[PDB]
């Protein structure tokens, strides 16, 4: 079915880097408003990033300057590189397709846990 | 005879120029309208699409010998004119600066505009044409010359001498 | 006009006073790019274009040279070498209706960005990756344009703003639109420095008795000495005489 | 919910301040602007206060309006004898999508 | 600025009411300006019928829709209202009112007409 | 950035009855909203967006209401599986924007 499945979740030592990957099906990414969301264990959610259908992307302030959304249009997939993971960033990361005023986010990703060594 | 058309080509490929007089006013336009194989004989218009950049209007230019000098050198296109009572007459009379337009189109070719009442109109016709009154127009080409002009007590030119016509003039 | 249907216009061939604006309204947004707003009334331009439309409240920041967004990147974009400026004044007294003024829209979906001063009107149904929902609804078949829907209960961030954008030209300009003038009131009979419509000189000005022909503006004696000038205001002819000088 | 309610009587006395209430719901009084009109017997009403705090040119100063949550109030100062007439509420109802009014108060000074 | 209604004040049941608001001082082509109608029964509270903005937004009272048609003739500076299937409950006074712009919010009902008492009987 | 606050935190109602969740904003939120049902163990699921529009598929048992600064989700007849977490997500600023809530825990008997 139309879906986005994610990978890259795991554990990494502080100061390290990481890369989350998002594969899709039955739906395009190049022309679709993409949005990465995340959830700390037991807490709510927070919008992490967005890429527009023309490419002009945006990120939240809490993660501004450290995370970067990109998309392999050739094979219909999304990616988010993270760096300098500190003690806060331990959370499960979801890949999403947001429509907005005409219907809010519906199709979500299975998620991927991202914790740090300690 | 009711107007003129200037430009580097009659097609819409360049921002050609149009000047059309009328019983009411003069209408000046620069819009690159592609024209037919012949200027249409009025049945009021025949031209292609336009990308007009300038338009202007003012009072009309109306046996009476109308004389005109058209010059376009410095990015401006200038007109001089004169209307006199009455072949070319021998009388002396200077043309007065009528309009100086700032339009900088590179004009290379030019034609005239005719009209007629209850006349058919087609983009193209043979040398049969349509009926019209007896009339004629003369055309001459300017050259760089040295002229000696005489101004009167009132500031009007009354005579002129071609510095390079003959030895006495020189 | 709408954000995606701005009303382009040109304003040239005029003595443009860029300070008649200031008596209009509070001028909420007034900052000029490529030309100072203070030095606008004097400077001259080739062709002055004006684009007028209405946007939402919190999107007024997106109208700037080289600025990316959703109204800037999707339906109205101005160059990086832009010369002109933008003027925005909140107008929800004539634009916000009780219930939602569904008359002003904004391209929310598109394919890519648009070039500067690129206006598009197309109202086709946006794709869905595959063959879309032509003329229907479904999972994610979302039209590219979306209405603002102003109402008098929206916060100031969601209120309509009227906006005019002037695009100047300075490259190869045939000065047609600017405002100089300022005719220092005339003085006669004193050797004074004069500047008559560009003709600069010094001398005593006296009432003339010579009939300039109507297309003439200057008078010269032998050896090009500028002897007379007609007023660009009252068109009266005045004689110029160099003020007195001599040996002692 | 879709109709505004006002007390029918105010019953002041010259030079005093009185308040007139108007109760609505989440849909009309809680999400839109509340107007307040004035209607004399056998004559069209005449605007007094729009947008909960603004006065059309030609209304005296003594009338003030207030909206608070799901309630509305009109405050009349300097009560005088030329004011015994009807007072009306007005609001746009999103749930009904229409304008609704209140009953009206006499306000006859003693 | 003035508005005034006119038409037939007496009509049999199962007939139609027509009204004409002739105004002076504003035009229904500028932004903001709009014109509406407000009825008031004999001895009841006010009631809103319909509204028509300057951009041709034909708002109707929902419970009173499927019966009303309001239209403008701005060239003649007049508005026309039509209501089919009149009944004895529609005996009321009908005002035509004006909604313009303000200083921080559109104005609504700033000016009212003067009424036209309409009785529906035999 | 309008902060939404859901309430109550917990709710215990007999099976087969209604359930009422309120979420309150501090600025205007008119009809840019959504309600998510995050069954415990995977990503949330959109139920009702805007003011009261039910997302596709989403059982009719849900009803949304509210506008401005206050919204409410209502469940007609709770079945045993309705137990999950709920969040009202706003997008009054859509490109790029959202602001989540604190969530609500719903259970059965
Ligand atoms: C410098 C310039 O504009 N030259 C043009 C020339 O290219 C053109 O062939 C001619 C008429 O066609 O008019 C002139
Ligand atoms: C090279 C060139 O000028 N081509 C012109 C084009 O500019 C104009 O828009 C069109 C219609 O007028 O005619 C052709
Ligand atoms: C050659 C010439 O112009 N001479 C002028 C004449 O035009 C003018 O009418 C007259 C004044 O009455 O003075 C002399």
């Amino acid at each position: 079915e139309v879906q986005l499945v994610e990978s890259g979740g795991g554990l990494v030592q502080p100061g390290g880097s990481l890369r989350l990957s998002c594969a899709a099906s039955g739906i395009t990414v190049s022309r679709n408003y993409m949005s990465w969301v995340r959830q700390a264990p037991g807490k709510g959610l927070e919008w992490v990033s967005v890429m527009f259908a023309g490419g002009s992307t945006f990120y939240a302030d809490s993660v501004k300057g450290r995370f970067t959304i990109s998309r392999d249009n050739s094979k219909n997939t999304l990616y988010l590189q993270m760096n300098s993971l500190r003690a806060e960033d331990t959370a499960v990361y979801y890949c999403a397709r947001d429509l907005g005023v005409v219907g809010a986010t519906d199709y979500w990703g299975q998620g991927t846990l991202v914790t740090v060594s300690s | 005879i009711r107007g003129w058309i200037f430009g580097t080509t009659l097609d819409s490929k360049t921002q050609s120029l149009l000047i059309v007089n009328n019983a009411t006013n003069v209408v000046i336009k620069v819009c690159e309208f592609q024209f037919c194989n012949d200027p249409f004989l009025d049945f009021r218009v025949y031209s292609s699409a336009n990308n007009c950049t300038f338009e202007y209007v003012s009072q009309p230019f109306l046996k009476n010998l109308r004389e005109f000098v058209f010059k376009n050198i410095d990015g401006y296109f200038k007109i001089y004119s004169k209307h006199t009572p009455i072949d070319l007459p021998q009388g002396f009379s200077a043309l007065e600066p009528l309009v100086d337009l700032p339009i900088g189109i590179n004009i290379t070719r030019f034609q005239t505009l005719l009209a007629l009442h209850r006349s058919y109109l087609t983009p193209g016709d043979s040398s049969s044409g349509w009926t019209a009154g007896a009339a004629a127009y003369y055309v001459g080409y300017l050259q760089p010359r040295t002229f000696l002009l005489k101004y009167n007590e009132n500031g009007t030119i009354t005579d002129a001498v071609d510095c390079a016509l003959d030895p006495l003039s020189e | 006009a709408s954000v995606y249907a701005w009303n382009r216009k040109r304003i040239s061939n005029c003595v443009a006073d860029y300070s008649v604006l200031y008596n209009f309204a509070p001028f909420f947004a007034f900052k000029c790019y490529g030309v100072s707003p203070t030095k606008l009334n004097d400077l001259c331009f080739t062709n002055v274009y004006a684009d007028s439309f209405v946007i939402r409240g919190n999107e007024v920041s997106q109208i700037a040279p080289g600025q990316t967004g959703n109204i800037a990147d999707y339906n109205y974009k101005l160059p990086d070498d832009f010369t002109g400026c933008v003027i925005a004044w909140n107008s929800n007294k004539l634009d916000s209706k009780v219930g939602g003024n569904y008359n002003y829209r904004y391209r929310l979906f598109r394919k890519s960005n648009l070039k500067p001063f690129e206006r598009d009107i197309s109202t086709e149904i946006y794709q869905a990756g595959n063959k879309p929902c032509n003329g229907v609804a479904g999972v994610n078949c979302y039209f590219p344009l979306q209405s603002y829907g102003f109402r008098p209960t929206y916060g100031v961030g969601h209120q309509p703003y009227r906006v005019v954008v002037l695009s100047f030209e300075l490259l190869h300009a045939p000065a047609t639109v600017c405002g100089p003038k300022k005719s220092t009131n005339l003085v006669k009979n004193k050797c004074v420095n004069f500047n008559f419509n560009g003709l600069t000189g010094t001398g005593v000005l006296t009432e003339s008795n010579k009939k300039f022909l109507p297309f003439q503006q200057f008078g010269r004696d032998i050896a090009d000495t500028t002897d007379a000038v007609r007023d660009p205001q009252t068109l009266e002819i005045l004689d110029i005489t160099p003020c007195s000088f001599g040996g002692v | 919910q879709s109709v505004l309610t006002q007390s029918p009587s105010a019953s002041g006395t010259p030079g005093q301040r009185v308040t007139i209430s108007c109760s609505g719901s989440r849909s009309n009084i809680g999400s839109n602007f509340v107007y307040w009109f004035h209607q004399l017997p056998g004559t069209a009403p005449k605007l007094l206060i729009h947008s909960n705090d603004q006065r059309p040119s030609g209304v005296p100063d003594r009338f003030s309006g207030s909206n608070s949550g799901t309630s509305a109030s009109l405050a009349i100062s300097g009560l005088r004898s030329e004011d015994e007439a009807d007072y009306y509420c007005a609001a746009w109802d999103d749930s009904l999508s229409s304008w609704v009014f209140g009953g009206g108060t006499k306000l006859t000074v003693l | 600025i003035t508005l005034k209604e006119s038409g037939l004040t007496l009509v049999r049941p199962t007939q139609t009411l027509t009204l004409t608001c002739t105004f002076s001082g504003f035009s229904l082509i500028n932004s903001g300006v709009g014109v509406g109608w407000i009825r008031q029964p004999p001895g009841k509270a006010l009631e809103w019928l319909a509204l028509i903005y300057w951009d041709d937004d034909k708002r109707y009272n929902p419970s009173l829709r499927s019966r009303l048609t309001i239209s403008k003739a701005t060239s003649k500076n007049q508005v026309v209202l039509t209501m089919t299937n009149m009944d004895p409950v529609d005996t009321a006074t009908y005002y035509c009112t004006h909604r313009g712009p303000g200083h921080n919010t559109p104005i609504y009902f700033e000016f009212w007409g003067q009424g036209a008492l309409v009785t529906v009987s035999s | 950035e309008r902060v939404m606050t859901q309430s109550p935190a917990t709710l215990s109602v007999s099976p087969g009855e209604r359930a009422t969740l309120s979420c309150r904003a501090s600025e205007s939120v008119s009809s840019d909203l959504a309600w998510y049902q995050q069954k415990p163990g995977q990503a949330p699921r959109l139920l009702i967006y805007g003011a009261s529009t039910r997302a596709t598929g989403i059982p009719a048992r849900f009803s949304g209401s509210g506008s401005g600064t206050e919204f409410t989700l209502t469940i007609s007849s709770l079945q045993s599986e309705d137990s999950a977490v709920y969040y009202c997500q706003q997008y009054n600023n859509w490109p790029p924007g959202y602001t989540f809530g604190q969530g609500t825990k719903l259970e059965i008997k």
